[PDB]
């Protein structure tokens, strides 16, 4: 919601590396598939990269100013857990930037 | 059959006998013959550089034995003592001049050798 | 004009290999090594005969 | 003789070669011999007509016109011409 | 006395350097204006 | 002996087939440790001739490298290199060469330097090693040679020509009816 | 390093290396190399055998 | 259709041979080229009354004939341009307000080329975006067709403009050709299709031209008389048209010698004339 | 006379820039053999096929090569693929 | 019927009933001499070297032309087979000119190979040999008709593979001409395959003529970057000089054929290259300086310049390593824009690899049934892709186009050349809509240049709506025909690396050209900007930069390229870069260290670990990873603008011989442009096909 809207102003990139055929990445894959349109529409200018590998470890990386890396594991994380991780990473920018 | 000083032979008109077949370079047992060839301005198959490192050349005459157009020859010149190891590295122009100096005896030897099976 | 027989048809390239099993290897031991006789299924006349027949 | 077109200006591309209306009309019957799917099978009658109407000398321009009519390669037309004596 | 020419020719066989500008020249923005020296002529650019 | 008998354990040791996983030992490796984790998880766990995706294993400088023969006092760079292992088939210029190619996997180390000494414009290599590529009967044999020499591997599987139906009867196929086609 | 020198060259490319092996007797080594090549080829030098030049050269080298 | 006489008659008899291009065009070939050009123009939004200013230089004789055929089939106005200076080209464009401008890019416009002079006249082409309509100062200028090998900013290729419509999936409908439509504006004179046909017939009657009489038009093809004696007569009577753009007089004579009795439309500064048949 | 790298020159000298003075080749090939062979004249041959060996006997020159003197264009000479000699048709 | 049983030299073998005798021999590792039958060409009995003696058979049977009969016994090692092969070889050698020393086939000639192995041993025809003059077909095909054995290989390859019709058999008897009837050149974007197709020294590479023999060439297998396909090739080199390149058998990329640019543009790096970093003065003087001084000046300028006034243009010669290096160098300096040009920008987000790459891949062309091209010229863009498309079109394919009328060897319908046809299709009231709906396998292919137009995102939205509505990406059949023809491997890698091409800086006081030299205007960069060019050959970026940092070519660096079908190619570092050129990754790391933000990259392994942290799909070499979010990436969206301008759609390429810096700096490419440009230039459609 509001955290989804503030992503365009909080960070500089959002990367979702997952595995197409992994249970640990199944939750992340479902979360990316279901809610892709809302974030793409509300923040059309925010780089939102999505990548999948056969045996990738599920990582959601928030890249903030000065190329600050905020990779967080999302392996076997539920959709609510994925949303909480997104909210947290979209809220750490002020602490990370300062 | 004395395998003397390596030299580049030519046709009686003076045109280069070397046809850039790389047979000499593929036949030098120590790879002592080096060739760098590109199409000639007239289009002939001639090398831009033909080098024979006498420091690594055994003067074996294998290039002459496998010569396709009788280009590489072993002239009777044996007094090739060199005061400079760099000067000992003969090249295309040097070989051409050496062949020019001793072409006549080389021609007689070639005629006699060809007459052996003829 | 005889260009058919320039290449030799016969060359001294005959090779022969002779293989012999271990001299001390027993017939029952040979059958066990070849798998015809089970390692435990020894000293039985019927099993030994069957293994020997299979090996032969 | 020469399997390749000799460098003669008499057989050059600039030679004017156009089939006669009678030859054009005669093409109606010749094409009906072979199926419409294979119109190149009339190349022999076309070459015969060309040789008849061009002073027993087939021009390269005539061959090009035949290829245009036959919907076949000009190389194929030239090969068919040279293959026969 | 002319080993430099032979060295330049040998290097130019596979490592011929780019002829960069030397001196003053026109600059169309940050691009220094200099004409190419290719011996071949592009006929398609100048044809009718 | 290109394809060993995989139906038995005698084809090759399972240790030879396994690929060592990279563990962070340098400062940069510790920095991008998640990248190392991804490279270990996603890479194939086994190396076989029947593999499909090219894979790179970094130089394992450990006890397995005890059989390295290029770590001389004056030459301390050879036993840290990574060579490329691929099947070098016959060239496209000729189809029936005098010495057929494609029966041994070639492992080649890239040329370190090649320069023309100007005394005669003569070619010279700064590294006398890697002058000629080596040939191995089996991919497992090549892997064992690389591990024994402690050299990193970049193994790429070859892409061959597919089997195609060849027949001279295809040269005169019947097109079909004109009216039916239209 | 004549061993690797011959091993890194074609069959004819390593021919004179045999002369340098036995400097005093360069013909016996060459004859041995030729005989070994023929044995590998599974044949024999008919012209060399019929000309007896191999025997004469071996005797001269021995002398 | 007025131009479909020789097309419906045979469809295989040759129509025009571009000696300057070494290309021979049949009646079907000319019809197909005209159809493709007309379809490309109509699909580009060039409605009836659109003016096309021709800045090509002679040598594109086959291009000139194809463009004339495409303009006549659709029914748009064509105005040749004889610009030799940047000011001349600017004045011609301003007075004409042509919808399209076709130029031979490599044609020399005095010290510069035709494309260079046009760019000097129109700087907006340099700033035209890729896949975007150009925004120029002219009120009615909407198309730039270059005859060069390269792609010029703010311009399109003649080949790229034309689209060869198919027999099934084609959607653009070509408007029917009307006789009263003006097709040629040369020397401030407006020439209609009826005027062109009348001129062709009267000239054939005045130069003793038969049905089977080749016309070898050399040099300039922009003349309305040259058009009448070239592709127009072939579309009418099937005569063999020989385009000899930028061809020497000796070469034209040799080509006529390759023919038997041809009307030689000799090139000159004035509108192309005609001479006696044979030599 | 014609400028090098032209289309006509490329079509003529088999996509190569012919050197007339021959000094460019005499430096590039380190031998004036190009001009020395160019000093030779053009020879007219009656037969449409010639056998060139660069000499007088087999193995006394280059291997024998058969050159076709009858081409599409009359009077077009051909230089030997083995020697520097060039032969042309007797009449056409 | 399913598994027939034959006996090859007395060895029982279970083979297929439809395979040929030569097929069975090759499958069973039995090498049979052959000179005419090519596995990718038409089967013909032109040669008789495959005539094999079979048990209980009267005459020898051409194994390539003869299939396997159940129970047949082929005694290939029999004396009868040996005698037949010797007779055939002796007959073949009757008229072969003695040109081996003067022919490029020496060392790799199948003729001499069969003669030494399957030949008689001596010759007995003591008569004058027939002679035929050679032809003139341009600077790409070297003609020697004297050794031409009239094997029909050129004719078969041109008719069936290249699709051009210019080769045929003229004459009869012993004077048949293996060449064209009229004097012309063979320009069909596959001229390098003609030399590779001639079994004798009849056709050879003229640029490589008399260069050397196979005995002095060192061949290394790599992948090309000149074409968007990146077809595998083998580069043969001799010492520090690269000799030539040949195609490699890659059925997944380009079978065994390559384009002329891939074949002949390797020479561009041999001249007009930058060997040292040079500083461009205010007066334009280029002065060589030590790399330390240049790096320090660049770092000082970057430190002094504001973070909002630094921009760059990415070059075509950009690998994944260089792209990631530039991205990291910018990010560490708080920069978030990787584009400095605003005209000609690809309107595709790097978000999804499905939308950033061709979802149908190379084999999709044969797999797809109805193919709709929009702004793609497969002939000039990719001769291999065009040849594959033609091969598919021969069998069961329908091809439509919505762009300019091209001259493809096959027949392609032309729906239009402007956006009106596309708008009609998008509205659904178009005849092509029914054909697309009826297609079992649909595919849409659009060029990168077309997608980079001003209505780029609008055209992309229209195409996506059409594909979703028509069924190009149809989940019911799990077929995804939506494909994009990229024109820059660097741009493709940028899309795969997450660098947004749309992030273009309006004003930048720093301009870095990472090998970019095409589609650049002198006014697109403000004159008050410090400009550096990290390139190899200097054409435009060398002039447009205040500093020039020499870099390594594609063959001078172990680079990672992404074939647009989704393939990872590890192009090996064949030779060292000229002069003192440093690696692009090395240069970027050194600059980052000197700029106070060093990147944690000390080796290629560490760079690959960082890339895996960025993108894991790039670590699997020679593999196309499946994409399970294809339809989500290409899902139709409401409210997305798709207004299209009515201007015509064109193909970017004009001269196939000159498209890049190395291509323009290639003298072979210069001669190709001098000769074939006027020959192949035509503004009129070729109805003859
Ligand atoms: S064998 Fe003779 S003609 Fe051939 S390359 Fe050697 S020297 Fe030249
Ligand atoms: S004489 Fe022998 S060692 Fe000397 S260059 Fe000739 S082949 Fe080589
Ligand atoms: S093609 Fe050339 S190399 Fe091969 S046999 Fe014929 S002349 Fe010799
Ligand atoms: S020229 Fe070569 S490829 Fe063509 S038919 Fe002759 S042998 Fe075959
Ligand atoms: S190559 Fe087998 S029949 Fe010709
Ligand atoms: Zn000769």
């Amino acid at each position: 919601s509001s955290w989804q809207k503030l992503i365009g102003t909080n960070l500089r990139e959002l990367r979702f590396v997952f595995c197409q055929n992994s249970q640990r990445s199944l939750g992340l894959r479902n979360y990316i598939a279901k809610n892709y349109w809302n974030l793409k529409n509300q923040n059309p200018n925010f780089p939102l990269i999505v990548r999948e590998c056969e045996e990738a470890d599920p990582y959601i990386i928030a890249r903030y100013q000065y190329g600050v890396e905020k990779k967080a594991f999302a392996a076997n994380n539920n959709e609510a857990e994925i949303e909480n991780i997104i909210k947290t990473l979209v809220e750490q920018s002020n602490k990370v930037n300062n | 059959l004395f395998r003397g000083e390596h030299a580049l032979r030519r046709y009686p008109t003076g045109e280069e006998r070397c046809i850039a077949c790389k047979l000499c370079q593929s036949a030098c047992p120590a790879r002592a013959i080096t060739i760098e060839t590109e199409p000639r301005p007239d289009g002939s198959r001639r090398t831009v550089r033909y080098d024979i490192d006498m420091t690594k050349c055994i003067y074996c005459g294998f290039c002459q034995e496998a010569c396709p157009v009788d280009a590489i020859v072993e002239g009777p010149n044996y007094e090739q003592t060199a005061y400079l190891h760099e000067d000992l590295f003969y090249d295309k122009y040097k070989l051409l001049e050496n062949g020019d100096k001793w072409e006549p005896q080389i021609a007689r030897n070639i005629e006699y050798l060809i007459n052996q099976p003829l | 004009h005889n260009i058919r027989y320039h290449h030799e048809i016969h060359t001294s390239d005959q090779t022969y290999h002779s293989s012999y099993d271990p001299v001390g290897e027993t017939t029952t031991e040979r059958l066990v090594r070849y798998g015809y006789l089970n390692k435990d299924q020894v000293n039985n006349a019927e099993a030994v005969a069957a293994a020997a027949k299979e090996f032969q | 003789r020469l399997a390749a077109h000799r460098k003669n200006d008499d057989n050059s591309d600039s030679v004017p070669f156009e089939f006669t209306p009678e030859n054009y009309k005669e093409i109606e019957k010749i094409l009906a011999k072979y199926p419409l799917k294979q119109k190149r099978s009339a190349v022999m009658p076309l070459l015969y007509l060309v040789q008849e109407q061009n002073n027993n000398w087939v021009p390269l321009s005539a061959m090009k016109k035949i290829a245009k009519l036959l919907e076949m390669p000009e190389i194929d037309v030239y090969e068919v011409a040279t293959f026969y004596t | 006395l002319n080993r430099m020419r032979f060295i330049t020719a040998q290097r130019d066989r596979s490592r011929a350097p780019w002829q960069s500008p030397k001196g003053e020249g026109v600059f169309q923005g940050k691009k220094l204006i200099v004409a190419s020296n290719s011996p071949f002529i592009d006929d398609m650019s100048i044809r009718d | 002996m290109l394809l060993p008998k995989n139906a038995i354990q005698s084809a090759r040791y399972f240790e030879i087939q396994k690929i060592p996983a990279k563990i962070a030992k340098t400062a940069n490796e510790k920095i991008l440790s998640v990248g190392v984790a991804q490279k270990n998880n996603i890479q194939p766990k086994t190396v076989t001739a029947q593999g499909q995706i090219g894979f790179v294993q970094h130089p394992q400088l450990d006890s397995s490298c005890q059989y390295t023969q290029f770590y001389t006092p004056q030459r301390r760079d050879i036993r840290g290199r990574v060579a490329r292992i691929y099947i070098q088939d016959t060239n496209h210029m000729h189809d029936t060469p005098q010495i057929p190619e494609g029966y041994k996997w070639t492992l080649e180390f890239e040329r370190q330097a090649q320069y023309k000494t100007p005394w005669m414009g003569w070619s010279f290599n700064g590294d006398t090693f890697s002058k000629r590529n080596h040939y191995f009967c089996t991919l497992e044999d090549a892997i064992s040679y690389c591990k024994q020499m402690g050299f990193g591997y970049e193994v790429s599987f070859p892409r061959s020509r597919y089997h195609t139906r060849k027949s001279y009867a295809d040269n005169m196929l019947w097109p079909g009816h004109d009216n039916a086609v239209d | 390093g004549s061993e690797k020198l011959i091993e890194d060259r074609p069959y004819l490319q390593g021919m004179p290396y045999f002369d340098r092996f036995d400097y005093v007797s360069m013909m016996v080594q060459e004859h041995a190399y030729c005989l070994g090549i023929e044995s590998l080829l599974g044949t024999t030098n008919y012209s060399a055998t019929f000309t007896q030049i191999r025997t004469m050269y071996d005797e001269l080298t021995r002398i | 259709s007025p131009l479909a006489a020789q097309l419906a008659i045979n469809g295989n008899r040759n129509a025009v041979r571009y000696e300057n291009q070494n290309r021979t065009w049949t009646f079907n070939e000319l019809d197909a080229h005209t159809n493709a050009f007309a379809y490309g123009l109509t699909e580009l939004g060039w409605k009836a009354g659109d003016k096309l200013l021709l800045w090509v230089e002679k040598n594109h004789t086959s291009e000139i004939t194809t463009a004339q055929v495409g303009a006549a089939k659709a029914g748009v106005t064509l105005v040749p341009i004889y610009a030799h200076s940047a000011e001349e080209l600017e004045k011609a464009l301003n007075d004409t307000k042509a919808k399209g401008l076709l130029l031979s890019p490599n044609s020399k416009a005095g010290n510069s080329k035709y494309i260079e002079v046009v760019n000097k006249v129109i700087p907006e082409l340099y700033n035209t975006g890729r896949g975007s309509t150009l925004k120029t100062k002219f009120a009615n200028l909407q198309h730039i067709i270059h005859t060069g090998f390269y792609t010029f900013p703010g311009t399109y290729k003649f080949r790229q403009i034309m689209v060869y419509a198919s027999k099934n999936f084609n959607t653009l409908t070509l408007p029917n050709v009307e006789l009263n439509a003006p097709l040629f504006i040369s020397g401030n004179q407006t020439y209609t299709l009826k005027d062109l046909i009348s001129k062709t017939e009267e000239n054939r009657k005045t130069s003793k031209l038969n049905d089977n009489t080749p016309v070898f038009v050399t040099g300039d093809s922009r003349s309305p008389l040259s058009f009448s004696l070239g592709i127009l007569n072939s579309l009418l009577h099937g005569n063999y048209s020989v385009y000899t753009g930028a061809q020497d007089l000796n070469e034209v004579g040799q080509t006529i010698r390759f023919y038997d009795n041809a009307l030689l439309l000799v090139d000159g500064d004035i509108v192309k004339a005609t001479q006696s048949l044979k030599h | 006379n014609l400028n090098p790298y032209s289309y006509e020159a490329l079509k003529e000298n088999h996509w190569l820039v012919s050197d007339s003075s021959k000094k460019n080749s005499e430096w590039t090939h380190k031998s004036n053999a190009e001009q020395l062979i160019a000093k030779v004249p053009i020879i007219y041959v009656d037969s449409n096929i010639v056998r060139c060996i660069g000499g007088t006997e087999i193995n006394a020159g280059h291997p024998q090569v058969y050159i076709q003197l009858d081409t599409r264009k009359h009077g077009t000479p051909q230089t030997c693929k083995y020697c520097g000699l060039r032969y042309a048709k007797k009449m056409d | 019927n399913k598994q027939i049983e034959i006996f090859i030299d007395g060895k029982p073998a279970k083979v297929d009933d439809s395979y040929t005798i030569f097929q069975a021999c090759y499958e069973n590792g039995v090498i049979v001499p052959r000179f005419c039958y090519h596995e990718r060409l038409s089967v013909a009995g032109n040669c008789r070297m495959c005539l094999v003696e079979v048990e209980n058979v009267p005459k020898p049977v051409a194994a390539c032309a003869s299939q396997v009969v159940p129970g047949m016994k082929i005694k290939t090692k029999s004396e009868k087979t040996r005698i037949h092969r010797g007779n055939v070889m002796e007959f073949l050698l009757a008229n072969h000119p003695l040109d081996c020393p003067i022919c490029d086939q020496g060392g790799e000639c199948d003729l001499q190979d069969i003669s030494s192995v399957y030949g008689y041993g001596i010759s007995r025809y003591n008569e004058y040999k027939r002679a035929v003059e050679d032809k003139n077909y341009g600077p790409l095909v070297a003609t020697s008709m004297n050794r031409c054995i009239h094997c029909t290989r050129c004719v078969r390859f041109a008719t069936q593979i290249a699709g051009v019709e210019d080769l045929g058999k003229t004459g009869r008897g012993k004077a048949a001409e293996i060449g064209t009837y009229v004097e012309k050149t063979f320009n069909t974007e596959l001229s390098g395959n003609v030399v590779d197709v001639c079994p004798v020294g009849a056709l050879t590479n003229a640029p490589y003529a008399f260069t050397s023999r196979p005995w002095e060439l060192k061949s290394f297998y790599t992948s090309d970057v000149f074409d968007t396909l990146g077809s595998a090739i083998q580069v043969d080199t001799r010492g520090p000089e690269i000799m030539r390149v040949l195609p490699r058998i890659h059925e997944e990329i380009n079978e065994e054929w390559i384009s002329d640019k891939t074949r002949h543009a390797f020479d561009g790096l041999k001249r007009q290259r930058i060997n040292s970093p040079m500083k461009r003065s205010k007066d334009g003087n280029y002065e060589d300086i030590f790399w330390e001084e240049a790096i320090q000046t660049i770092s000082k300028k970057c430190l002094n310049t504001p973070s909002d006034q630094i921009g760059a243009i990415i070059g075509e010669f950009a690998d994944i390593e260089s792209i990631t290096a530039l991205k990291d160098f910018l990010n560490r300096l708080d920069v978030d824009n990787f584009e400095v040009r605003q005209h000609g920008n690809l309107k595709v987000s790097p978000d999804f690899r499905a939308n950033y790459l061709m979802n149908s891949k190379i084999t999709g062309v044969e797999d797809a049934d109805v193919l709709l091209l929009v702004g793609c010229n497969p002939r000039y863009e990719a001769p291999v892709l065009n040849a594959r498309i033609l091969k598919s079109t021969r069998k069961n394919l329908k091809v439509f186009n919505i762009g300019t009328n091209q001259d493809l060897n096959y027949k392609n319908v032309h729906l239009g050349n402007s956006t009106k046809v596309l708008k009609e299709i998008a509205d659904g009231t178009h005849p092509f809509a029914e054909r697309l709906k009826k297609a079992k396998l649909p595919m849409i292919m659009v060029g990168a240049s077309a997608l980079e137009r001003e209505d780029g995102a609008e055209l992309y939205n229209t195409l996506k709506v059409i594909s979703n509505k028509t069924g190009v990406i149809s989940e019911e059949k799990s077929w995804n025909g939506f494909n994009i023809l990229h024109k820059e491997m660097g741009r493709i890698n940028a899309l795969e690396l997450g660098i947004n091409p749309t992030s273009v800086n309006k004003n930048a006081k720093l301009v870095f050209i990472l090998g970019a030299d095409n589609n650049l205007r002198p006014e697109d960069i403000p004159a008050d900007a410090f400009v550096v060019y990290f390139g190899t050959h200097g054409d435009e970026g060398a002039y447009y930069a205040d500093i020039i940092l020499p870099t390594a070519a594609y063959t001078e660096k172990n680079a990672t390229w992404v074939n647009t079908e989704g393939r990872v190619q590890q192009g090996r570092l064949v030779v060292m870069p000229p002069g003192d050129a440093r690696e692009d990754w090395q240069i970027i790391r050194a600059l980052s260290e000197e700029a106070g933000v060093p990147l944690p990259y000390d080796s290629l392994e560490e760079l690959r670990y960082r890339v895996a942290e960025l993108a894991p799909h790039l670590l699997k070499y020679d593999y196309i990873e499946p994409t399970i979010f294809g339809k989500v990436a290409l899902s139709a969206q409401q409210g997305v603008k798709t207004t299209l301008s009515p201007t015509p759609i064109t193909d970017y390429i004009d001269n196939f011989y000159m498209t890049d810096a190395i291509s323009r700096a290639s003298v072979t490419m210069a001669k190709c442009s001098t000769a074939f440009n006027h020959e192949k230039f035509s503004n009129f459609k070729n109805l003859a096909k």
